[PDB]
């Protein structure tokens, strides 16, 4: 039917960006598994390691140079937003009221 | 592998990072660690399951700031009653206690609590470097030359040596970092006789200037000056502060309270800074930096130099305090040597050069490794070359 990969997350196909982006995605996939099954507050061991660790992927993504190609420029941003989405999940499950 | 083993290693036991090199097959090689890094952070972390040194320790810093020791060089050889120990005191997330006037870093290692003197933590760092070299050479290494700042005193130097002995090293000699730097560049192998050499060592957080007079194999320190807390970190902050403020003007929002957003901006700056040392312009782009808002901006080398005009400016004061102390006039300095990663900043070089009426700068040797290079050569000389 339609063989046109248009998914912003997996659309990048060039040479440099394509690999770094695909790597982060696997990284985020592994990490998300831990997050999805995380239990504790923002002081727990796991929360701090998963966060910084999620932050290491954000940093990786930031070092990517799409060289202008639209598909990788968008795939990077989509991956960034994906990582922030996993971060948001970790924060929501650990957030506790102030007063 | 070989049948002509290396006789000794040279180690640059740095405040923030250490470096090791070895002279072999007629050449000196800086040795990379397990992660392929030419330099190893001078960090020692004590987890509840083990002890980490170098990169491993650095990496997990955020996870255990309370038991991740570093900067032990600032304490090594000093008395607990030492003033500086006090200033640097609480500035560290780890504990620094007293014991018969001998400082110690208090950390929680494997459930219980432990305390080590500075030379003990440095012996750990040195052990890593010792093993890094042995790993690459394919045999045991015991002989070494270790470098120390030229302003270090007998007690500080002896503790550094004690630190190497505790690590299984047979310390051939403790030499000055600037002497090692001068050796790397062969400033002592000219025939011109007496030479006045000035070493400009600007790192990430330490600034040292040294003037040595080299003559017939003698390296006499004529003066030492510097800024204890001035380095690359400071140029990073300006960039960081600059952009944060710029984000406000364009989005009326302050991100400084977002530790994740600043971390990304700071890392993007450190990269921009490095780019600015070779290109006149750097583009800073971070997707969805704050509240889904993208950040696509940029900056010129000139704009960058303005943001740190005063800091760069201060770079020359120690240079003049030193000339003053050595009773020398800028015109009497024969050689200039650049060490320290921050000396890669163009404006830093121009300022020093212009100051000495266009005298050439000895800087082609990686400024992060120069001292290690020189120590390695010195170690080889001491063993017979």
């Amino acid at each position: 039917k339609e063989a046109l990969e248009k998914r912003k997350l997996f659309a990048c196909e060039e040479h440099p960006s394509h690999k770094a982006v695909w790597n982060v995605l696997g990284n985020l996939s592994e990490i998300q598994g831990e997050v999805l099954s995380f239990d504790g507050n923002r002081t727990d061991k796991n929360y701090i390691r998963l966060e910084e660790l999620l932050t290491k992927q954000l940093l990786a993504l930031d070092a990517v140079d799409p060289q202008g190609e639209e598909k990788c420029k968008a795939a990077r941003k989509q991956a960034v937003r994906l990582a922030q989405n996993i971060l948001s999940y970790l924060d929501l499950k650990s957030d506790e009221w102030e007063y | 592998f070989t049948m002509a083993k290396a006789a000794a290693i040279g180690i640059d036991l740095g405040t923030t990072y250490s470096c090791v090199g070895v002279f072999q097959h007629g050449k000196v090689e800086i040795i990379a660690n397990d992660q392929g890094n030419r330099t190893t952070p001078s960090y020692v972390a004590f987890t509840d399951t083990e002890r980490l040194i170098g990169d491993a320790a650095k990496n997990q810093v955020a996870l255990n700031p309370q038991n991740t020791v570093f900067d032990a060089k600032r304490l090594i050889g000093r008395k607990f009653g030492d003033p500086v120990v006090q200033s640097d005191m609480k500035h560290w997330p780890f504990q620094v206690i007293n014991d018969g006037d001998k400082p110690k870093v208090q950390v929680s290692y494997k459930g219980e609590t432990k305390a080590f003197y500075p030379e003990e933590i440095s012996s750990m760092v040195l052990t890593k470097m010792k093993e890094i070299a042995e790993a690459y050479l394919g045999y045991p290494v015991t002989n070494a030359v270790i470098t120390v700042p030229a302003y270090f005193n007998d007690s500080q130097r002896q503790a550094t040596k004690d630190a190497g002995v505790i690590a299984g090293l047979n310390v051939l000699r403790i030499i000055n970092e600037p002497t090692a730097a001068a050796i790397a560049y062969g400033l002592d192998r000219t025939g011109k006789g007496e030479r006045n050499v000035l070493i400009f060592d600007l790192g990430g957080g330490t600034f040292d200037v040294s003037i040595l007079t080299i003559d017939d194999g003698i390296f006499e320190v004529k003066a030492t000056a510097g800024d204890t807390h001035l380095g690359g970190e400071d140029f990073d902050n300006r960039l960081v502060n600059h952009f944060v403020e710029e984000f406000k003007r364009k989005h009326k929002k302050d991100i400084s309270q977002n530790k994740r957003a600043v971390r990304r901006l700071r890392t993007a700056c450190e990269r921009a800074k490095r780019t600015l040392s070779s290109s006149t312009q750097a583009s800073l782009e971070i997707d969805s930096l704050f509240e889904g808002i993208d950040f696509y901006t940029s900056i010129t080398r000139a704009r960058f130099e303005e943001l740190c005009s005063d800091l760069f400016r201060s770079t020359l004061e120690p240079v003049e305090k030193a000339l003053r102390d050595a009773k020398l006039d800028k015109a009497q300095i024969h050689d200039l040597v650049l060490v320290g990663g921050s000396t890669r900043i163009p404006k830093v070089q121009k300022l020093l050069q212009d100051f000495f009426n266009g005298r050439d700068l000895n800087k082609s040797i990686n400024p992060d490794e120069a001292v290690a290079y020189g120590a390695a050569v010195q170690a080889a000389i001491l063993m017979g070359d």
